[PDB]
């Protein structure tokens, strides 16, 4: 919208962009005596009126231009104002900054859903150079050319007359708040003219037709102090006059998006499992390599020499991606605990096409429940009609605040929240002595109903187990029989234990509770979770381990489970907990495998899934097609 | 905590 | 949502609240060889099946109870399986925590929009206690009677057995990120159970009846780093056994929103006119006053005791309100400029029923544009569909970031966001020395059309009239004649000024910019605008001053105006400005009266808005019926 | 600026 005013006594020349409105303003300036007013237009000008009219501000004018002039003042525009006769010499330039609106893949709102417009920034978190060991966008300059990969393009084209520019000067700029997490290259080479230095630049356009070539990186992922919205301007400044200032003549503006950090469900595909070779850690090492063998997946094994006797590869990262409609990468999120592997997401880890994030206090106070063992997400779920295409995220946290009470940092919560793609989900888990949600649930695959199966760890059916054991004849079954250099239990002193049974008793309130909770935020019933048999006791501070090994806290690929040894009474010749554990996942289709992890990471109050951490195959969903 | 999963513990670490 | 299990080896004990959905799972541990089941339930307990019943997970029972039980175990539930029985004894309590979710006056999500739940918090901002010199939520204590006027209600109301809390316990809790801008009182006097130190505490309910009152208040106001929700939350937790820890077996939740701080435009209703009197600010003085008598409003003056040579009121503070379905109270912000008047807002401003809030660096440098003359804010105005039935708040920038260019406060900036009721438009304001929109654009009430008129600054309009005025044979007057000590133009020597035209182009140029901006963020038509005619200058640095008085910097009070005396040229014995001025508003129903400030304000390049500051009557609109 | 509507100035403060 541009509004240009006529006066009889001089011709003024103005400057109009192809694609925006002009209204032609004539009663401000008209003869007092006048009462009518006609148009002649040059055949290249379109004009409309909303065979003279009325002088009167109720009507208006309205100009338009199919082709820029090759020359200054090309087109005129005579008003007769009844016969007095004014003029109006006008040339047409266009401008425009073009971008990938339409998230297709090829080249001023951002809104969401798959009838939306907007581009997508993609941070420059990994290391394609080979030379150093800092991301890529810690310096001001791009040093290769795969570098421009993960670069959004944006395009300046202007058609102009020729000696155009040396009246007038195009601007780019960005907002001051905005400045500090943008960085533009003009490709010529890369050179940058915008960042958190430079606010503002004078872009250099000779006249004719032009194309200049941009590329824009982003250098801060979304938190609560960034929307996540980042807008780029184009101004045309008249200069006309050297003493003058230069006004502003024509804005336009692109608005970006940068892409959020994107967790993966157990139901996806695997691509590559990491694992660490601590001491005697030989048996359980060569299971994993033969589990992943049979999903069809790759190891990466980290030295001792590197884990500094650390075996909790969970705790330590988390992996997730980041798409855009150009280019997806792998993310790696460094949790602030920092014991043993707090070099390895660091050094080994973040690569070519490999991003990494952190955030918390990296040496500040933390608590137990700022692993990554504590963070999951849940397969994509319809909730009373709001869709979840890419999941829910879940965490451990406490009933109430307390003196003793533990809880996730408020840095992570507020980045998890701020990544809106995946609401978070609260959970009460600071019941247990390590305090880690995948200690009492998993998720599984299954080909039928929502295509998933939500398994939660349930004392009773363990006890109901026990129960139809004894009731067979089999009451003197040793517990703990497989295993050596502990004490074996009797089905019987297992069964008349008072304090066993109030503990599990407590126990199973407390995941009772968690398993309404998870109904009721994922929409689920009561035939989409499968209760896995298991014995809790409670310790030092009143809180609960496991009593055998948590056999729901196995390792999933695909449809292949490794499962902690139970080591549980052996019945015909076979384990009974094994047994049920079989008889309710195989008919799903898994395959269960058992693995030994008794004396290396049972002792040390960890599982299968606790010394490992998978990386999934991002979402066929867009994640700009959610409508949160 | 040191070798155990605990992040901190007055027993076991 | 609870679940509850029957096993038929032993009868279990379970708590209802009532209101709440509880589900009967008699699957989990029924008989092996079952097959089918029977429901025998007490006259006091309704079941819904959801005449044996097929014994499979598809099936569902859900139980509902009319009246709390005077007595534990009251209410009896039998589960005939075939045939063995098991049994339920059940005992059903009353807890509400009930808020003024309906906004109408009298007492677990918040939405807006007159369909809409959820109750409003008003900030503690004023000072009740005559016997201080902090505001009212600095302590953890209320010390008047009439400081609960300013507190929303909170009921607990709990219908329990007699001897019903001696094994289950009440906490009252929120969370450790919202502890810190909130504070409970709970009515007994008012003693403190929720606050910035305490985010827990441990009710003492007795068995029966029970009624319990809590006074919420909120100690800030919505910014970038708080969305404005609040939730506070009840659990009942199970304490049966002494060595198991608590359980919580009940939670309910209710969520507040702290009521934003809202500006008032022109067209309200006036209520009290504040202004300073410094040495010399007689005249000045006595027009204001009879002003404000002619529109029926009291007076605030500022001794220059207190004054320290200030005479800046408009700059110095920004008068608005905050109101809830309760009670409503006007709000003053307080500047980051700090010059000479920087104790009147804390110390004549703030007091009973009158709140205090400051923001930005107190000490720190800031910039002309952080002044509260650049701080304005609109009619309610519908753009394109949206309804804006508050207005809008309006500030002045420049046209792109550079080294020399200014802006308002980014801290300023993200407030005035963050309340969401006004969302604020940037004006390009740069341009001028000082940097204030209101030294450009005004706003006037008007019986028709929208119900206002916009007023422009119009450098065209001015140069217009001069020409009429020496079309008509008057080309000798003398511009400044009614003034003395000072140099009088005639209109000829005024018109034949090639550099004061191309300056006046040049400020025409950015109004032009200015207005364009206006009638696309405010939707707006040719129709509602009005030009004032006025004349500028480049002076040091290029940056636009006032020629003669700024007639559009004026007081509005009503239908009553009080504008600056521009001393033009005397044409029939009337200025011809003044004529201009009255034949444009007049026809409106405002009346013109105009106040002489040459020598003590315009002198200081200030006018009589930028040293008068109004206080206005709060909107008829209700902001929780807005939908932003 | 002192007296002055401009928060600084080379020249009126
Ligand atoms: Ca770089
Ligand atoms: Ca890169
Ligand atoms: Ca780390
Ligand atoms: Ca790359
Ligand atoms: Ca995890
Ligand atoms: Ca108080
Ligand atoms: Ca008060
Ligand atoms: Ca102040
Ligand atoms: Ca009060
Ligand atoms: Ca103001």
């Amino acid at each position: 919208g541009t509004l240009i005013r006529v006066t009889p006594e001089q011709p003024t020349h103005a400057v109009c962009v192809l694609g925006t409105l002009t209204q032609l303003d004539i009663c401000s300036s008209a003869p007092d005596d006048c009462t009518s007013f006609s148009i002649n237009a040059s055949p290249g000008v379109v004009v409309d009126i909303a065979s003279t009219w009325p002088l009167d501000p109720g009507v208006e004018v309205t100009l338009t231009m199919k082709a820029a002039s090759g020359s200054t003042g090309d087109q005129k525009v005579q008003i007769s104002y009844y016969p007095v006769k004014a003029l109006l010499y006008l040339t047409a330039v266009e401008i425009s900054l073009c971008a990938d609106i339409t998230r297709t893949g090829k080249v001023r709102t951002w809104t969401w859903g798959p009838c939306g417009q907007g581009a997508i920034l993609l941070v420059n978190c990994d290391r394609d150079n080979l030379e150093s060991s800092a991301m890529d966008c810690e310096d001001d300059e791009v040093l290769d050319s795969e570098d421009l990969q993960d670069m959004s393009l944006m395009t300046l084209s202007t058609k102009t007359p020729k000696d155009f520019f040396t009246n007038h000067t195009l601007v780019l700029h960005v907002a001051r708040s905005e400045m500090d997490k943008v960085r533009v290259f003009q490709a010529t080479k890369c050179s940058v003219v915008l960042g958190p230095k430079w606010p503002s630049h004078y872009l250099m356009v000779p006249g004719g037709k032009h194309n200049m070539d941009f590329y824009v990186e982003a250098l801060a992922f979304p938190d609560t102090d960034f929307p996540g919205l980042i807008t780029l301007t184009i101004s045309l400044l008249d200069t006309s006059n050297l003493e003058l200032p230069e006004a502003v003549v024509f804005q336009d503006s692109v608005v970006f998006r940068v892409a959020p950090w994107i967790m993966t469900p157990n139901t996806q595909p695997p691509q590559e499992v990491y694992a660490c070779s601590i001491f005697e850690n030989e048996d359980f090492l060569k299971s994993v390599t033969t589990l992943a063998m049979k999903a069809k997946c790759k190891l990466t094994i980290c030295p001792e020499e590197e884990n500094m006797d650390d075996q909790w590869m969970q705790d330590e990262m988390e992996i997730g991606y980041i798409q855009a409609p150009h280019k997806t990468l792998p993310v790696v999120f460094d949790s602030p605990r920092n014991r043993g592997l707090k070099e390895f997401p660091i050094k080994r880890v973040m690569g070519p096409d490999f991003g990494y994030v952190t955030r918390g206090p990296q040496t500040g106070g933390i608590s137990g429940l700022d692993s990554f063992g504590n963070l999951e997400v849940s397969p994509p779920v319809t909730v009373r009609g709001k869709e979840y295409p890419l999941g829910r995220i879940l965490f451990g946290d406490s009933c109430y605040p307390s003196n003793d009470s533990r809880q996730m940092h408020q840095a992570l919560q507020d980045f998890l929240s701020a990544q809106q793609v995946q609401a978070p989900v609260k959970l009460y888990s600071d019941w247990l002595s390590v305090g880690h949600v995948d200690e009492f649930l998993s998720f599984v695959p299954a080909p039928d109903r929502k295509g998933f199966r939500l398994l939660l760890a349930s004392p009773r059916s363990c006890y109901k187990l026990f129960q139809e054991q004894q009731n067979e004849g089999h009451g003197e079954a040793l517990l703990f029989e497989g295993i050596k250099k502990k004490k074996q239990q009797k089905i019987k002193n297992i069964l008349s234990n008072k304090t066993l049974r109030e503990h599990n008793s407590f126990v199973e309130r407390c995941i009772d509770w968690n398993r309404e909770l998870l109904k009721r935020e994922l929409g689920l019933a009561e035939s989409d979770i499968i209760d896995i048999p298991q014995l809790f006791k409670l310790k030092e501070f009143s809180k609960a381990e496991a009593f055998f090994p948590n056999m729901v806290n196995m390792l999933v690929l695909g449809k292949h489970l490794g499962i902690p040894k139970p080591f549980g009474p052996v019945i015909n010749g076979r384990c009974c907990l094994e047994e049920k554990v079989c008889s309710l996942l195989e008919p799903l289709g898994l395959q269960c495998t058992f693995i030994n992890d008794f004396f290396t990471y049972h002792i040390r109050h960890g599982e299968v899934h606790c010394g490992t951490n998978v990386r999934r195959k991002p979402f066929s969903f867009k994640w700009w097609n959610m409508v949160p | 905590x040191y070798r155990d999963h605990h992040y901190r513990h007055p027993k076991y670490c």
